[PDB]
C-alpha cells in the first residue's frame, strides 16, 4: 500500500494506489548417487561367510 | 595485440573464406523480398533495352 | 450541481471586485472539471493557441473543446461557476444574463462568440490582476445559427463586392446587426478566417462532385438513379460550373478525403448545438435583456 | 439508470468467463431497449445479415440501426449496460475503456468504430457457447471521420474501377499526432458500397443552390490568396481539386430579394455539413474527467459524459 501527497495546484488530485501480487514457486532437484560391486552385494547379504 | 602481446594481422586476404563463397550472388530472397506492394513507374529510362 | 470554484487571484482593486460581482450570471468555459482551478486558466489570455489571440473561428473552436459553466455565485476570493454539462438533463436551474434579443421561454440559447456583435463591448477587463474576460452571448439556437450564417454571407459579399442582411426583424424591434463606423471592419477582420474555411470548404465541395458524377456512372443502379433525380439540378449545375471554370480518379479520391473531414470539421464548429434550454415557472416568460433567466442542461 | 441486463447463457468456460470480466467499459449493440435480453443478441452472430457477415462498412451500418450501450458491470448471470443512446442520464460519467491506439484528450467527442486497423485485438471468442463478440473502437469523431472517408473512397474507386494504371494511392494509412495508422483493407461489398456512396452523392447534390454559383465566382479569388498569406495557402491543400478546378454572376436574379448567399449556406451547411454523422454513428460521448487528468492513456477507462 502506498502512501500520497495532498497537492495544490493544477497537478491531478491523486487516489491511493494498492497493489496486489502472486509470486510462482520454482522447482528443482539434486541427485546423488552410490554403487555397489557384485562381490560386495554377495556378502552384505549371508551368501559367502 | 592478440592475447599475451603477440601483436597480430587481420588483413583483406583473410576475408576470402567470406566474400569469395558463392553466398555471395545469390540474391533470389532479396528481389523476391522487396517485391511485394507494387512499386511506381519509375521513368525506365536507364532501366530499358 | 457540481459547483468548481475559481480562484481570485492575489489582492485586486476595488473598482476591480465590483466589476466581478457584476458578472454572476455570465457563461465562463472552464479548460477541466477540476474542482479547483485558477482564474488566469479561464481568462480570455488563456484562449491563446498560436501565439495570437483567437480570431471567430478560433474561439468557436475552444468554445466547442472547454466546458461552459454558468456564474452562480461570485465571492471574494473565489468565483464558483457550475458546469452545463456535468449532471442529468433538465436539473440544476442556475441564472443566467440575457444579453441582445429576449430569450422566450424556451430556444436553448446557445453561447456564441462575443465578436459577433458589439465587439470589446464585453471584453470586462481587470486590470490589477491584468487578465480579461470575454463572455459569450446567450442566443436562442434558430437565431444564433441564422446570425453566425448571416454574417459569413455579408463576409463573402465583402472578399469582392464592387438586399441588407444586416437589418434583424425578431420580435418586437428590428434588430441591428452592424454598429457601423469600424466595428465591421473589426468584425469582418474576425470572420475573415472563418468566411475562407467557408468558401474553401463550398468551392472545394462542388468541383469535387462536379468532377466525380462525370467521373463515375460511366464505369449500373448508380449511373441511372443518379442522373434519374438529378434531372436540371446536378447536371444542369455541371454545366453552368464547367461553363465558367475549368475541368483524376486518383486525386480525386485522395481529395475527397480531405475534403470530407474538413466539411465536418466545419459543420462542429458551426451549427451551434445548445448548451441549456430555458424552462421558467412562476416567471415572466420572456426575459427582458439584462435579466437573469431560468435555465437547465440539456435542450 | 435504466440499465439493460444481458444474460450470460449456460457456462462459459471459466477461461471464458474471465474473458467476460475484462470486458466492463467496454461497447455493446443491442438490438432494441430492453430490459430482459439474450446474450445471443449482442453476438457478433446477430450482425450476421441473410447468410453473410457484413463487411467493414456493412457493420458501421449495423451500428447505424441498434443502440450503443457501454458495458458498467458484469455479473455471473448477466451483463449490465447502460443504453447511451437513451439511459444517459447518470450525474456523473459512465467509464468507456479506450481501445484504440489513439488518446483521447479532454472534451474529445468519441464516435465509435468497427475494429479497423491492421495491428487489432477484438476477438474474444467464447467456446463455451457459441458466440464472439468484435468490441468497436472508441475514437475521436476527427479521427473517426477521417477513417470512414478513407472507407468510403477505397470502397468507391476499386468500384469505378481505376482505366488508369494499377498503382492508386494509399487511403490505407492515416497519422494522428505521430503514430502511422494502417486500416485494414479487406472486402468491399456491392450493398455497403452502395448506401456509402449513395448517400454521399445524394447529399453533395442538395448542398448545390443558386447562390452556390456566387460562391464559385470566388475561386479565382482563392487562388489570390493561396498565394500572398500564409494562411489560406495552408488551407488550400496541395492536392486540392479547386487549385485544378480554376486551371459568371449569370444575371438570373430573382427580383433582388431573396438573399441566396444566406439560403446556399444554410443549405450546404445541414447536407453536406453534415457528412460524418450520416456516413457514419455521431458522437454521442465526450470525455472529460474530474480529476483534472487531461488524457486517457490507450488501454485506460476514459470518463465520459454526453452528446458533445
Amino acid at each position: 500500500h502506498q502512501p500520497l501527497i495532498a497537492r495544490d495546484g493544477p497537478h491531478p488530485v491523486e487516489q491511493p494506489v494498492h497493489n496486489y501480487m502472486t509470486k510462482v514457486i520454482d522447482r528443482r532437484a539434486l541427485n546423488a548417487a552410490f554403487s555397489l560391486a557384485t562381490e560386495a552385494i554377495a556378502l552384505l547379504t549371508g551368501e559367502a561367510l | 595485440w592478440g592475447k599475451d602481446h603477440q601483436v597480430l594481422r587481420l588483413s583483406m586476404e583473410n576475408a576470402v573464406g567470406t566474400v569469395c563463397h558463392p553466398s555471395l550472388m545469390n540474391i533470389d530472397a532479396a528481389v523476391g523480398g522487396v517485391n511485394h506492394d507494387p512499386v511506381e513507374a519509375a521513368n525506365p529510362y536507364g532501366a530499358y533495352v | 450541481c457540481f459547483e468548481a470554484d475559481i480562484a481570485i487571484p492575489s489582492g485586486i482593486s476595488r473598482p476591480d471586485a465590483a466589476a466581478l460581482q457584476r458578472c454572476e450570471g455570465r457563461v465562463v468555459f472552464l479548460p477541466t472539471i477540476r474542482r479547483q482551478l485558477a482564474l488566469a486558466d479561464v481568462a480570455h489570455e488563456s484562449f491563446v493557441s498560436g501565439g495570437v489571440s483567437p480570431d471567430t473561428l478560433g474561439l468557436l473552436l475552444a468554445y466547442r473543446r472547454r466546458f461552459p459553466a454558468v456564474i452562480t455565485r461570485v465571492l471574494p476570493t473565489r468565483i464558483v461557476a457550475c458546469p452545463v454539462d456535468l449532471g442529468l438533463t433538465h436539473a440544476g436551474t442556475v441564472n443566467l444574463r440575457n444579453t441582445s434579443p429576449v430569450d422566450l421561454c424556451n430556444g436553448d440559447p446557445v453561447s456564441l462568440v462575443p465578436p459577433v456583435f458589439e465587439g470589446q463591448a464585453t471584453d470586462v477587463r481587470l486590470e490589477s490582476l491584468d487578465l480579461t474576460l470575454r463572455f459569450p452571448v446567450p442566443l436562442p439556437t434558430p437565431l444564433a445559427r441564422e446570425i453566425v450564417a448571416r454574417l459569413v454571407a455579408r463576409g463573402i459579399r465583402d472578399l469582392n463586392p464592387d438586399p441588407d442582411l444586416n437589418v434583424l426583424y425578431y420580435n418586437g424591434a428590428r434588430l441591428s446587426l452592424v454598429a457601423d463606423v469600424q466595428q465591421l471592419a473589426s468584425v469582418n477582420t474576425e470572420l475573415r478566417s472563418l468566411v475562407l474555411n467557408m468558401v474553401y470548404s463550398i468551392t472545394e465541395g462542388t468541383t469535387l462532385i462536379l468532377t466525380l458524377i462525370p467521373r463515375l456512372l460511366a464505369l449500373g443502379y448508380v449511373n441511372a438513379l443518379l442522373q434519374m433525380q438529378s434531372v436540371t439540378r446536378e447536371a444542369a449545375q455541371l454545366i453552368h460550373p464547367e461553363a465558367p471554370m475549368l475541368m483524376r480518379r486518383l486525386p480525386l479520391y485522395e481529395a475527397l478525403v480531405a475534403w470530407l473531414a474538413h466539411a465536418g470539421q466545419l459543420g462542429d464548429i458551426l451549427a451551434l448545438a445548445p448548451a441549456v434550454r430555458v424552462c421558467t415557472f412562476d416567471g415572466a416568460a420572456v426575459v427582458q435583456s439584462g435579466d437573469m433567466a431560468p435555465v437547465i442542461r440539456y435542450p
